[PDB]
RNA sequence: GGAACUGAGGCCAUGAUUAAGAGGGACGGCCGGGGGCAUUCGUAUUGCGCCGCUAGAGGUGAAAUUCUUGGACCGGCGCAAGACGGACCAGAGCGAAAGCAUUUGCCAAGAAUGUUUUCAUUAAUCAAGAACGAAAGUCGGAGGUUCGAAGACGAUCAGAUACCGUCGUAGUUCCGACCAUAAACGAUGCCGACCGGCGAUGCGGCGGCGUUAUUCCCAUGACCCGCCGGGCAGCUUCCG
């Protein structure tokens, strides 16, 4: 088999592993800031969404849940956090 | 049991089939036509 | 010895087997998304100077 | 394995080493425990509950921002669930079965089902009574059942 | 007839193939402050800004409330119920 | 109106940490000849009615019992009954096993995947004990096309060449009670850990140069490439 430091895993290799399977696990989810069309507030949504997110200014539906990602609606802008 | 052998040689088969066919394969109604 | 012998079958395969997996990628993407290494200085993770 | 489905799986949950909450977080910790207390009296259960603060609200974890788990915030202002949630749940399961099954005497697999349901509920009883969750005289009964959830 | 029928849609063609490209050179492309906006021309399906996508996803929600909005969870939810 | 001292009550709550590539539960979109109830279609077979035509039809190695001029067999049209679910159908899928295949609706359940949701050791193996258990078979009801142990008839050449033909009892079908056995096989206890490569395949998820359709509702897919999980199976192998 190929030569591998199991002390120093390379970027390429630790992201392409399951994360329970890396040397210290870490998500593949994140969080973004979403702007709503027909008014421009800032929302916060979790990229696995298992509910229906609403605008809060005007009750716009922002995305809906999959099996995977929540798909997002047409028309709005996003943009990942931190 | 020679039941299996076949089998066994056709899933074979099929999969030398799959190399093959990848090599194999390398006015204003105008808009209806 | 059959156990050099085996070792060096092995290792050819697997590393023809990663060169056809990378002429998909680049076949099946964008010209320029994918960088070319030389084999020389692949192996250099960086240079502290 | 799962304890009686013959599958094993990997899917679940892979928490970040960082504990800390992040800077772009604009809630407090007495926020959160407001919309915690607003929930819980719509009738979410503890499990839901952080779902939505998820999804909506950016709480990736409620026990780093507040230093409390959900239930602990909830037992502590007075909210407190009558009986465990896990084991709550499988009672409803049972419930809905044996319904079923009063109406469907042929369905020798939902028949085998209920077995394995009402298993998982001595099993977590066992558990909840050495506890002191429940009080030790708390037995199932299939006609109790429907009148404790 | 035919000569205004042809012209007509020549323009039409013309204008709607330009629409196309400049869609094309805008799809992906994060802007200033680093905004992406959401297409159908990307790989993942999105959900139509139409009237009927909205009543849809809003419809399926709400047959779900029964199941996730609990009467006799909390023991408060029995103290009162009592009363 | 201000301050500083001080005194007893009433409710709720009373806990070592973490969050296991341990386990349970919840949540999301899917997926499957998994199960139960109802509904529905398709030829075929059998029986019956009518029409046309006229000596044979059937069966075998050869025949003979049997049916036929009061019309058999064959051709046409229509009606009824009971079973069955071809081709598509794969070493594919589902179920604890036994097993599971026409359309549509309903009822409950489930694996895997996704998760920065919840509980916090709730776990493994197990005498005793309990649920299920092909086919055949027993008991009581309802039906009976086809096939068919038993039985009665007709024959019984080749031959180490060796079990036919006509009619067809119980059964085969359904609803309840029993019975608990199979070469019920990998002729092969369970849980956990460790230990080589290479591609396909089914499901779920992620990323993608390009083709191909497009969405009132219904729906957001078909192909190609890389990767990650749990499955059904393979080709090759070092040490042991
Ligand atoms: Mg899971
Ligand atoms: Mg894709
Ligand atoms: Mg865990
Ligand atoms: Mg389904
Ligand atoms: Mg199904
Ligand atoms: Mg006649
Ligand atoms: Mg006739
Ligand atoms: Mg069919
Ligand atoms: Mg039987
Ligand atoms: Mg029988
Ligand atoms: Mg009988
Ligand atoms: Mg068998
Ligand atoms: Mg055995
Ligand atoms: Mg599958
Ligand atoms: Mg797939
Ligand atoms: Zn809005």
């Amino acid at each position: 088999p190929l030569a591998k430091d199991l002390l120093h895993p390379s970027p390429e290799e630790e992201k392409r592993k399951h994360k329970k399977k890396r040397l210290v696990q870490s998500p593949n989810s994140y969080f973004m800031d979403v702007k709503c069309p027909g008014c421009y507030k800032i929302t916060t949504v979790f990229s696995h969404a298992q509910t229906v997110v609403l605008c809060v200014g005007c009750s716009t539906v922002l995305c809906q849940p999959t099996g995977g990602k929540a798909r997002l609606t047409e028309g709005c802008s996003f943009r990942r956090k931190q | 049991s020679t039941a299996s052998l076949v089998k066994r040689k056709r899933k074979v088969m099929d999969e030398e089939h799959r190399d093959k066919v990848r090599q194999s394969l390398q006015s204003a109604l105008d808009r209806f036509v | 010895p059959k156990s050099i012998y085996s070792q060096i079958q092995e290792q050819r395969i697997m590393k023809e087997a990663r060169r056809r997996k990378e002429v998909n990628r680049i076949k099946h993407s964008k010209p320029g998304s994918v960088p070319l290494v030389s084999e020389k200085k692949k192996h250099v993770v960086a240079v502290v100077k | 394995g799962r304890m009686h489905a013959p599958g094993k799986g990997l899917s679940q949950s892979a928490l970040p080493y960082r504990r800390s909450v992040p800077t772009w977080l604009k809630l407090t910790s007495d926020d959160v425990k407001e919309q915690i207390y607003k929930l819980a009296k719509k009738g979410l259960t503890p499990s839901q509950i952080g779902v939505i603060l998820r999804d909506s609200h950016g709480v990736a974890q409620v026990r780093f921002v507040t230093g409390n788990k959900i239930l602990r915030i909830l037992k502590s202002k007075g909210l407190a669930p009558d009986l465990p949630e896990d084991l709550y749940h499988l009672i409803k399961k049972a419930v809905a079965v044996r319904k079923h099954l009063e109406r469907n005497r042929k369905d020798k697999d939902a028949k085998f089902r209920l077995i394995l349901i009402e298993s998982r509920i001595h099993r977590l009883a066992r558990y909840y009574k050495t506890k002191r969750v429940l009080p030790p005289n708390w037995k199932y009964e299939s006609s109790t059942a429907s009148a404790l959830v | 007839l035919r000569v205004e029928v042809d012209t007509f849609m020549e323009a039409y063609d013309q204008k709607i193939a330009e629409e196309e490209a400049k869609a094309k050179e805008e799809e992906g492309v994060p802007d200033e402050e680093g905004w992406v906006k959401v297409t159908r021309r990307g790989r993942r399906p999105v959900l139509p800004r139409t009237e009927a996508a909205s009543l849809r996803v809003l419809e399926r929600e709400r047959r779900k409330r029964s199941r996730k909005e609990l009467l006799n969870f909390y023991a408060w939810q029995h103290r009162e119920s009592k009363m």
